[PDB]
């Protein structure tokens, strides 16, 4: 998201780790529309429970999928 | 096989590894083996050395065998 | 092999050159036929016999098959260019491929995000089109006999319709709608309100914003320096269906006592309404008689069920703001009016603002016998009103050859002085556009654009804002005494189509091929 | 989105030279450690040789590529400063290419690469200080401890024990305090054949490689005497054009005999005059060094001679006896020799080899000379290698006190600091700290590999043993497995690990930093 | 000498808009010839930012506006 | 570095008369020679007119610098 | 000096066609007159 909004990738990370841990424990993300400044809990930003943890789920189910196949066959066409 | 002519790591001279540098050590102790594996034993056979010059000679002592083989390989 | 049936995805660098150098292959077709003294291209089928020269960029461009997935993009910019006017769409493909040029370098050896290339323009073409307003001319001159000859046009556009009647009252009408405006012609600016029981002669105009709909219960009917308050949210019984619910309680008592917790959540609320300082609440939905309660003690009558259009009318006459959630006290922007006076009209009761601040607007209230006499005069007015505006908005010119695009370049560089960091090359990438169009336009013909342009340029920036090119004698001379204008409807009509059209090609990292048909 | 699209590719040049540097690395990769891999190598004179020491392996291969050259020169400082640790060293510097192969990918210029590790490097010393047991060279019991350890990987293991205090008692001569870096070369290994190993004497002042005259007149020792240099040869005059001599009469018998001894009389009437009591000549086999008649008159005037000085020592004699070279008799006087208590020619079995003591001088300092002795010739030659190292171990302690334990212990815990300090950085760099701390775990890694431990099982057990102790764990090969170093007797001095790390950060900046090449005669 | 001036891409900058400046008061066909000039100036900052591992159309930009 | 093109030698040749005039910052006269040339190379291929007007453009541009 | 660009070559278009068409003249030129020569298709 950082790449895609013109901002370090790199240094924006490295950046929000900072502003959550030695200043306090909150939540600030990368920037995706254009506003003054970080920190998005100010926004008013918000994203479902439900929708977020659905995502991590079948991700990581279907990357356990991936590494259950070990073997591709492909048959030609006759 | 014979692994040759690598495209990167520049040098001034031919590198190999891998398991094709294992496979040649086998290739190469086993065709030494095969020289001994008739002349073991007081029931081995004596074998025929040649040389370039044309001639040759028959003994059953591998060990005078061996001297004289011409064997060019870093394990044999 | 991904897609397939003939649809693929390009190269991310392919992308890049399909978008841009493939683009301005497209544009080459039609950028030496620009202008009067365009060249010709030459159109040749599979029988060579069939083929024909003509210098129509539309006719060009649409009968060349383009197997460039890029080059569909531009034909659709160049369908929405032709429904606006029929003129024009080769110096919207030619303008398209200028900034598409200049995009090239906007990323190769700039490194700038693309979306802030075209935030970019749109902070350029702002002050463009801000710069063709200022120094934007008219064949209006002699009012005094135009806007008698607004009167008499109205009376012709109520010809067949039921208006028929009284052609003297109603071309009244329509031609204060117009010419008190002083601004923009569009209807969103013109309010129309439909009773029954009356006259059609017996309607009248006011620019009083006149709204169906009262306010307050036992609150007064007249509000003396109002201070209005745009915002939208639910302050009665929020979730509209509440079917299905299930409250854990041990008593009923305990099931109001939520509700009155929900009660205690909307001082949360009114609170922050107090803070703002005004005598007066807009609000699209409804409020509950507790919550509206303690709207008069501190002195706020709430405006109920203005729809949307309603509220973005008010916005526009009272200078206020559509945001319906408040972000900090005291940071929004306020609308206001003199008086609130509350009318009555056809048997049922009518607001009427006064005051309202820079307030240009009217109100045409229509007063029919039936629903027929109503629903065909709202019609058939906009019709008249849209007559009137043509001529407002066209007719009305500029200084042309080469004029107006230098003068733009001198307020996009104007843009170009103050800006942020990245978007410095973006912005001025956008004047230099501005200086191509005049260049090829000298291109055809015959003459050295690099003396012309550069010299042009350097006049306009320091005094001599009406200088421009001279085609004819090779030189530069006054646009105001040779009498070279260009119409202000066709500027418009091409700086707002390369932006649409660079909003699209410049987001592009990939290209997706269409399916034939 | 869009960014800076770089249309010439300098940096695609130089990542294919950091490819081709891995590669080295990768080679080396298996000779880590004592059970590491051996590497074949065929010279292109057709010599075999094989050997698992990195620093003999990169000597001989013979790299035309130059970027991956710089390895060796990497290793002849790292032989040259800690004198252990040069397969190490290689192996922790492709793993930086590497690891700047991911930052490079990411958009970072190679320029803040190098500049990062500067300060990774530095602060990955300055944890490791904080580890670090220090120790001190007035202690002698740790110093034969540490000795004995480096001698027990060689075929000499029971008659180390007095190999051990040879090499400690040496350097605590030579040391004094706060003397940095102390230079090896001073320390000086003479190899005779015959002996034994327990027959040793470390002979302080200075020890010579020649016998003395076994002509008619040879005094072998001499009392109170003074030491000169001479790099010039005392023989009849013998032109470098065709010369002969013909004698047809015996006045022409005379005529040549009066010519020559006068000409070495002259020669050795000034050598008097310097009160030179013991003279030594440059070896030179081309014409005659010292003639025989210059024997017998040099043998009258009671002055002791040495010919046949090598002409590698005339370097080393002219150092450590504090004296200078002296090339014409015209400019060979007094000021340009030695003082000696005592010369003499002592022969242990055969040898015959001359030894002086007291050289009493303010300008020559204790430079000392050992000599090992031993019965085969692969004796005398293991033993001058096995003590080599075991010098360079306490070169480290003396320039740099204290002392870690080896087998992968401080790349672990420092990895797992800077892993936790990376949270304090901000930016480009922050990333930087997390890939430098991965890539100081190849070392250890590699050393679970070539000792045929399970790689990523014995890898975890260090990172959690190492959370509860602090330097306690490590591998060695001995248990086949993770086990206390300390107590196993495996100390690697941290001037080894700070030296390291200091010519990593350094190897990979001379490499990041060529962006191109091109022939340049 | 000892006699210095104001470094750091300052100086080169400054010669940018003082060029610029001659650029503005120029004749038809010297205008590009001299604005060039001043464009050689810009890239001397944009050279020193892209050896020492920064980003030089950052840099360059806010220092030219500035 | 052998030079096998012509123009590459003169280049070498006005080299040394900043190393024979003072011989301190030769490398920044190259670079900013070279950069000269780069905007040289973009007003002649956009123009294609003897480069000796704009010399004349450089000459009145470097006294503004100066 | 400074002048345009002309990035593109339209001139190799044009002058391809008024070389191919000044053939067609010179062959039509040979006809002119009665006492022109005749031309055989």
């Amino acid at each position: 998201l950082a790449e895609n909004s013109g901002l370090d990738p790199i240094g924006t990370l490295s950046t929000l780790k900072s502003k959550q841990l030695k200043e306090k424990i909150s939540n600030i993300g990368v920037d995706c529309l254009g506003y003054g400044s970080n920190d998005m809990k100010e926004l008013f930003v918000v994203d479902p429970f439900i929708g977020k943890k659905q995502q991590i789920l079948l991700a990581t189910q279907l990357c356990r999928m991936i590494l259950k196949i070990d073997n591709v066959i492909i048959s030609g066409k006759d | 096989f014979n692994n040759s002519r690598s495209d990167t790591l520049f040098l001034g001279g031919e590198k190999i590894s891998g398991d094709d540098i294992r496979n040649q050590n086998v290739l190469a102790t086993m065709a030494v083996a095969n020289v001994v594996k008739s002349s073991l034993g007081p029931v081995g056979l004596d074998k025929m050395l040649v040389d370039d010059i044309g001639d040759f000679t028959v003994t059953n002592d591998g060990a005078t065998i061996l001297s004289l083989l011409d064997v060019q390989h870093p394990a044999g | 092999q991904i897609f397939g049936d003939q649809v693929t995805e390009e190269r991310a660098e392919n992308a890049r050159l399909s978008a841009f150098v493939g683009a301005i292959a497209v544009g080459d077709l039609v950028k030496s036929t620009l202008g009067p003294k365009g060249m010709d291209k030459l159109l040749q089928s599979a029988s060579s016999n069939t083929c024909m020269v003509t210098n129509d960029g539309a006719t060009i461009l649409k009968s060349i098959p383009l197997d460039n997935p890029a080059a569909k993009v531009l034909v659709n910019i160049s369908k929405v260019q032709d429904d606006e006017v029929g003129d024009g769409t080769t110096s919207v493909t030619v303008l398209s491929a200028e900034l598409l040029r200049e995009a090239e370098k906007l990323i190769d050896q700039s490194k700038i995000h693309p979306q802030t290339i075209i935030e970019g323009y749109r902070l350029a073409s702002a002050a463009a089109l801000d710069a063709l307003t200022k120094a934007a001319v008219d064949n209006s001159h002699d009012k005094t006999m135009f806007r008698e000859d607004l009167i008499h046009i109205a009376k012709t556009t109520l010809s067949s319709k039921i208006l028929s009647q009284d052609k003297d009252h109603f071309a009244e009408l329509a031609t204060n709608a117009i010419l008190r405006l002083k601004g923009s012609t569009n209807l969103e600016h013109i309010q129309i309100i439909k009773i029954l029981g009356g006259k059609l002669s017996d309607s009248f105009l006011d620019e009083g914003f006149i709204l169906a709909k009262k306010f307050g219960n036992n609150q007064p009917k007249r509000i003396e320096n109002a201070k209005i308050l745009i915002a939208n949210t639910t302050l009665d019984t929020d979730k509209v269906k509440i079917f299905g619910t299930k409250f854990k309680v041990d008593s009923t008592a305990k099931l109001a006592q939520l509700e009155k917790a929900e009660r205690e959540k909307m001082k949360n609320k009114i609170a922050k309404i107090s803070k703002f300082g005004i005598n007066t609440f807009i609000n699209r939905q409804l409020i509950y008689d507790y919550p509206e309660q303690l709207f008069t003690d501190l002195g706020i009558n709430s405006i109920e069920h203005a729809d949307f259009e309603g509220v973005e009318r008010l916005a526009l006459v009272t200078g206020g703001e559509v945001v319906s959630t408040f972000d900090e006290p005291s940071k929004c922007k306020l609308g206001e009016c003199d008086v609130i006076e509350e009318i009555m009209l056809g048997e049922q009761p009518f607001l009427k603002f006064s005051g309202c601040k820079a307030g240009e607007a009217c109100t045409i209230v229509l007063r029919g016998a039936t629903d027929q006499t109503l629903d065909e005069a709202e019609r058939s007015l906009h019709d008249a009103l849209s007559v009137l505006s043509q001529t407002t908005k066209e007719t009305r010119t500029v200084l042309g050859g080469g004029c107006a695009e230098m003068v733009m370049s001198k307020a996009v560089d104007t843009e170009a002085q103050n800006i942020d960091g990245k978007k410095s090359l973006a912005v001025e990438a956008f004047a230099r556009a501005l200086r191509q169009l005049p260049t090829i336009l000298a291109d055809n013909a015959g003459f050295d654009s690099s003396e012309l342009v550069s010299k042009l340029r350097s006049s306009i920036y320091n005094g001599i804002s009406t200088s421009g090119l001279d085609l004819n004698n090779g030189t530069i001379a006054d646009m105001r005494q040779l009498g070279i204008v260009e119409s202000y409807k066709l500027k418009r009509a091409v700086v707002s189509s390369a932006s649409e059209a660079a909003e699209v090609l410049l987001r592009v990292d990939n290209i997706i091929r269409a399916r034939p048909r | 989105n869009a960014t800076f699209k770089n249309k010439e590719k300098p940096q695609e040049v130089r990542k294919a030279n950091i490819i081709a540097a891995r590669s080295v690395a990768d080679a080396i990769r298996t000779s880590l450690g004592p059970k590491g891999m051996d590497k074949m190598i065929k010279t292109s004179r057709g010599e075999i040789i094989i050997s698992n020491d990195g620093h003999t392996i990169l000597k001989q291969m013979a790299i035309l590529h130059p970027v991956a050259r710089m390895l060796v020169e990497v290793s002849a400082a790292q032989d040259s400063e800690a004198g252990d640790g040069t397969t190490s060293v290689v192996i922790l510097t492709g793993a930086l290419l590497g690891a700047a192969e991911r930052l490079l990918n990411k958009g970072i210029h190679p320029t803040i690469i190098a500049d990062s590790f500067q300060s990774a490097a530095k602060r990955s010393v300055d944890i490791l200080l904080e580890m670090c047991h220090k120790v001190s060279l007035s202690d002698r019991e740790q110093l034969v401890r540490a000795a004995s350890t480096s001698l027990s990987s060689k075929i000499v293991s029971q008659y180390s024990s007095f190999l051990a205090p040879l090499a400690v008692d040496s350097v605590l001569k030579i040391s004094d305090e706060n003397s940095k870096n102390v230079d090896l070369n001073d320390i000086r290994l003479v190899k005779k054949v015959g002996g034994t190993i327990d027959d040793t004497e470390m002979i302080d002042g200075v020890v010579l490689t020649q016998t003395a005259i076994k002509s008619a007149g040879g005094p072998t020792r001499k009392e109170k005497a003074k030491i000169g240099l001479i790099q010039f040869q005392i023989s009849p005059p013998k032109p470098d054009t065709e010369n002969n001599i013909i004698v047809n009469d015996y006045r022409q018998m005379d005529k040549i005999l009066k010519e020559e001894r006068a000409y070495l009389l002259n020669i050795c009437k000034k050598i008097k005059k310097a009160k030179c009591n013991v003279l030594l000549i440059q070896k030179s086999i081309l014409r005659d060094a010292v003639n025989d008649l210059a024997l017998h008159f040099l043998s009258k005037l009671n002055i002791m001679v040495v010919k046949d000085i090598e002409r590698e020592e005339i370097e080393f004699l002219s150092k450590g006896l504090g004296c200078k070279p002296i090339a014409d008799i015209e400019l060979f006087t007094e000021d340009r020799l030695g003082s000696a208590d005592l010369v003499e020619e002592i022969d242990s079995d055969g040898s015959k080899i001359v030894r002086v003591t007291g050289i009493r001088n303010n300008n020559a300092r204790p430079t000392v000379s050992v000599v090992i002795r031993g019965a085969n010739n692969m004796i005398i030659d293991e033993t001058e290698r096995s003590l080599h190292d075991a010098l360079c171990v306490i070169r480290c302690l003396v320039k740099e006190r204290g002392l870690i334990a080896g087998g992968g212990a401080p790349e672990i815990e420092i990895s797992r600091r800077l892993s936790k300090e990376a949270r304090s950085m901000e930016g480009v760099q922050a990333f930087i700290w997390q890939e430098f701390a991965s890539a100081l775990e190849v070392i250890p890694t590699t050393l679970a590999e070539n000792a045929g431990l399970n790689s990523i099982k014995v890898v975890t057990e260090l990172r959690s043993k190492h959370e509860n102790g602090e330097l306690n764990d490590g591998i060695s090969v001995r248990r086949s497995g993770t086990t206390n170093t300390y107590e196993e007797h495996i100390l690697q001095p941290v001037l080894v690990s700070t030296s390291a790390i200091t010519l990593a950060s350094e190897c990979v900046k001379s490499i990041l930093r060529i962006d191109d090449i091109a022939f340049s005669r």
